[PDB]
């Protein structure tokens, strides 16, 4: 299962 | 950003064995950037039914890719796999020796 | 004794051809499991091994919606290293990320990885304790204070340490035939006048292998990387200039060392 | 911190408003609710540096973008009764999953069939009781505002030209005076409690305001009443022994 | 789609007791999950923000839970404050868009040491009538006469003092109203207050 994640750089 | 040679490995799946179904795999790996053609070679000409697996990495963040293709391996027919990439000056084919 | 679940994620811009491409690969150990490429008419998350399809449509759905927002933040970052290393819109650039953890023989955490690459080169990276960073360059310590505002870790330590174990527990369990199970290899010793000696080993999983009198000539032996065969096997060989062969593994019952039978 | 403009908003029907919102400095997403009682708070559209990210149950009648300088508007065009709500601003530093947003005070949007039960409201001050004041050692004193309409009122009170809030507890909501007929006028009362010997003094200035929100400047009004515009109507009562 | 619930609609507590404010979702993907409080003018302010894949999160008195398999939420408040009275509101974050619950309207009641409850008339078509220093507990009840206005209990906190009380006000347009039937429709203690001349 893979994350949940939003993060820009 | 860096520019790293790929490493060709033409080689089979299986023991080859004249007249026996078998598989053409064409290993490329320790390569950048992704881009990269690679085409096997029959007799010099082109194969068309060539599958190929998802694009992957390794720790030192080089590309790694394997070729493959169902063929019947014949000792009058002889393979190769033209590999071309940015860090060749000229595409290089490898041929795919039985004991190698 | 210890079992890994990794993710590999590729973004590379196509200036002028469209939305980058993004290619992301799911690992159990050395065993493909998911897949997803931009490059496909409808792109959906899908199934590289028989444990795997056992799960819901909730399952893919999700993942499936993962990697589209994957892709879509990784289009953006594109776009913002630009910014950050003052770089033309006409060039191409690559952004790989890994992320996975590592279990023991009880499924406890042992380390948790997190790590960036922007065209080959190290970005940032998550440290071992989950909770700072380590930025290759002024550029990442930008991304840095952003993820150190945003409490991005605090999110992933809570995966590495939570779900991404208990999701790797769940693959162990399914697919316990052939994950939990290894394979030795097959060796012979071939002779090339020139003279060469190579020693083979065919067909083994995992892929971790290690190839006079007693001694080591570790010089003059020429090692091919280790390559898959297509069905989910390795294979490897060593060639010394003329003597024996050493191998290891982990199906091996002891570690064999052959010669050249003529 | 986010800012929204305007703080009130009466309308009626088929007319068309802008609603406008200022971002935290830094902040580079924008977020757009609306607080209903049917429906409760419902998500709207996001922006993210100039593009719209995220979209809800919006209508078509409603148009929001995000400016350069990172500020948004909304407008809300063909207004319908169903429109009145109290609409959100928040803003985000960006897009992280692992982010919180932050929220504006809101507009508060009343749309009307017609704008002809607008009314000011009357308000009232009465004095502490005096049995309250030798029973106690402590005087109360009471406001009522009544017949307004809309419910758009803010009642504070101002000690000797000072905003006061100890002591000072208002009607969390108005009530109506006619709870039987539907376009019903509403009342509200406060209560401000001083000391006993605070209230004696003579020199003290209570004084009730009470902003209503009613139209504009700008709005049409021909009936032969008084206008009912956003004025602020006040009572006053001074200290006694 | 994504459907939030919030358990309970309303609270009235007194001052000290410890709250389970509950929160339910059927879909469990989510990127965090957030509980805000809203004031009225004030806006919503984030109190908590659990993560994907955190179990709980704590701050001061709060301490709220994730369980994303089952699709639950619960926001403890320890030792509840009458600072604390406002809507909790139950925040999802899925992948298309944001999820509101119905909220739990919160109102915690300050305790009243010594009440002295009584019934006021105030100097001056309006004469009003005042209902306070009651205690926490006793309910302020409608009237019997649409002539007859009467509001709810509200508490006024004069800082320099600490002293809380509560109050009811209530008035009419109409002759023969006197406050000593005023209140008559609630259950109003013995020992309230009468004053009469
Ligand atoms: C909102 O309306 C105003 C006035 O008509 C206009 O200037 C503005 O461009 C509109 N904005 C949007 C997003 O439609
Ligand atoms: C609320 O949640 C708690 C903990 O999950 C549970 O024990 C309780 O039954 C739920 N319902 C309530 C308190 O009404
Ligand atoms: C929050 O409450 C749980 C039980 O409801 C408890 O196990 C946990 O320790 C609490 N968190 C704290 C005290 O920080
Ligand atoms: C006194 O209280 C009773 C409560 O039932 C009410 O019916 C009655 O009208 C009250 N007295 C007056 C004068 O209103």
């Amino acid at each position: 299962g893979q994350v949940m994640v939003v993060a820009p750089r | 950003m860096i520019q790293r040679t790929p490493k060709i490995q033409v080689y089979s799946r299986h023991p080859a064995e004249n007249g026996k179904s078998n598989f053409l795999n064409c290993y490329v790996s320790g390569f950048h950037p992704s881009d990269i053609e690679v085409d096997l070679l029959k007799n010099g000409e082109r194969i068309e039914k060539v599958e190929h697996s998802d694009l992957s990495f390794s720790k030192d963040w080089s590309f790694y890719l394997l070729y493959y293709t169902e063929f019947t391996p014949t000792e009058k027919d002889e393979y190769a796999c033209r590999v071309n990439h940015v860090t060749l000056s000229q595409p290089k084919i490898v041929k795919w020796d039985r004991d190698m | 004794g210890s079992h890994s679940m990794r993710y590999f994620h590729t973004s590379v811009s196509r200036p002028g051809r469209g939305e980058p491409r993004f290619i992301t690969v799911g690992y159990v150990d050395d065993t493909l499991f998911v897949r997803f490429d931009s490059d496909a008419a409808s792109p959906r998350e899908e199934p590289r091994a028989p444990w795997i399809e056992q799960e819901g449509p909730e399952y893919w759905d999700r993942e499936t919606q993962i990697s589209k927002a994957k892709a879509q933040t990784d289009r953006e970052d594109l776009r913002t290293l630009l910014r950050y290393y003052n770089q033309s819109e006409a060039g191409s650039h690559t952004l790989q990320n890994m992320y996975g953890c590592d279990v023991g023989p009880d499924g406890r955490l042992l380390r948790g990885y997190h790590q960036d690459a922007y065209d080959g080169k190290d970005y940032i990276a998550l440290n071992e304790d989950l909770s700072s960073w380590t930025a290759a360059d002024t550029a990442a310590q930008i991304t840095q204070r952003k993820w150190e505002a945003a409490r991005v870790a605090e999110q992933l330590r809570a995966y590495l340490e939570g779900e991404c174990v208990e999701w790797l527990r769940r693959y162990l369990e399914n697919g316990k035939e052939t994950l939990q199970r290894a394979d030795p290899p097959k060796t012979h010793v071939t002779h090339h006048p020139i003279a060469t000696l190579r020693c083979w080993a065919l067909g083994f999983y995992p892929a971790e292998i290690t190839l006079r009198d007693g001694e080591d000539q570790t010089q003059d032996t020429e090692l091919v990387e280790t390559r898959p065969a297509g069905d989910r096997t390795f294979q490897k060989w060593a060639a010394v200039v003329v003597y024996t062969c050493h191998v290891q593994h982990e199906g091996l019952p002891k570690p064999l060392t052959l010669r050249w039978e003529p | 911190g986010v800012t929204q403009t305007p703080k009130h908003l009466i309308t009626a029907t088929g007319q068309r408003v802008t609603l406008r919102c200022s971002p935290r400095s830094g902040d580079l997403s924008v977020y757009w609710y609306q607080q209903s009682l049917d429906q409760g708070l419902q998500f709207l559209i996001q922006y993210y540096n100039g593009e719209e990210r995220a979209k809800g149950n919006i209508l078509e009648r409603f148009s929001a973008q995000q400016f350069p300088d990172l500020h948004s508007e909304l407008n809300l065009s063909s207004l319908e009764l169903g429109d009145s709500a109290l609409y959100f601003c928040a803003s985000s530093v960006a897009t992280y999953s692992t982010d919180t947003q932050y929220f504006g005070p809101g507009t508060r949007l009343t749309v009307l069939e017609d704008l002809k039960n607008v009314f000011p409201p009357e308000v009232a001050v009465f004095e502490p009781s005096e049995a309250e004041i030798s029973h106690t050692q402590k005087a109360t004193l009471v406001c009522l505002a009544t017949g307004f309409f809309p419910d758009h009122v803010e009642l504070s009170w101002w000690v000797n030209g000072k905003e006061v809030h100890s002591g000072v507890c208002t009607d969390p909501q108005p009530l109506k005076e006619q709870p039987a007929l539907n376009d019903s006028r509403y009342a509200l009362s406060s209560r401000l409690r001083v000391s006993a010997t605070f209230w004696q003094n003579p020199r003290n200035h209570f004084r009730c305001q009470v902003q209503f929100y009613g139209l504009s400047e700008n709005d049409e009004w021909t009936q032969d009443r008084a206008k009912p515009v956003t004025q602020i109507v006040s009572a006053e009562a001074w200290g006694r022994a | 789609k994504q459907e939030v619930t919030q358990i309970p609609a309303a609270l009235s507590v007194p001052e000290g007791e410890n709250l389970v404010l509950n929160c339910s979702f059927t879909d469990s993907a989510i990127y965090n999950l957030q509980w805000f409080r809203q004031d009225p003018g004030k806006g919503l302010t984030s109190l908590l923000l659990i993560q994907s894949s955190q179990r709980e999160q704590t701050s001061g008195r709060l301490n709220a839970s994730l369980d994303k398999s089952s699709g639950r939420s619960t926001l403890y408040i320890a030792a509840s404050q009458p600072g604390d009275s406002a809507t909790y509101l139950c925040a999802v974050s899925n992948f298309n868009k944001f999820y509101f619950g119905s909220g739990t309207k919160l109102n915690v009641k300050p305790n009243i040491q010594n009440p002295d409850p009584a019934v006021y008339q105030l100097r001056d078509d309006k004469s009003v009538c005042l209902f306070t220093d009651f205690d926490s507990q006793t309910n302020v009840s409608q009237s019997k006469d649409s002539d007859v206005y009467i509001t709810d209990k509200c508490v006024l906190d004069m800082r320099s003092m600490d002293f809380k009380s509560n109050s009811a006000v209530a008035w009419s347009n109409k002759s023969d109203f006197a406050c000593a039937n005023a209140f008559n429709n609630s259950i109003i203690p013995e020992d309230t207050f009468f004053p009469s001349p």
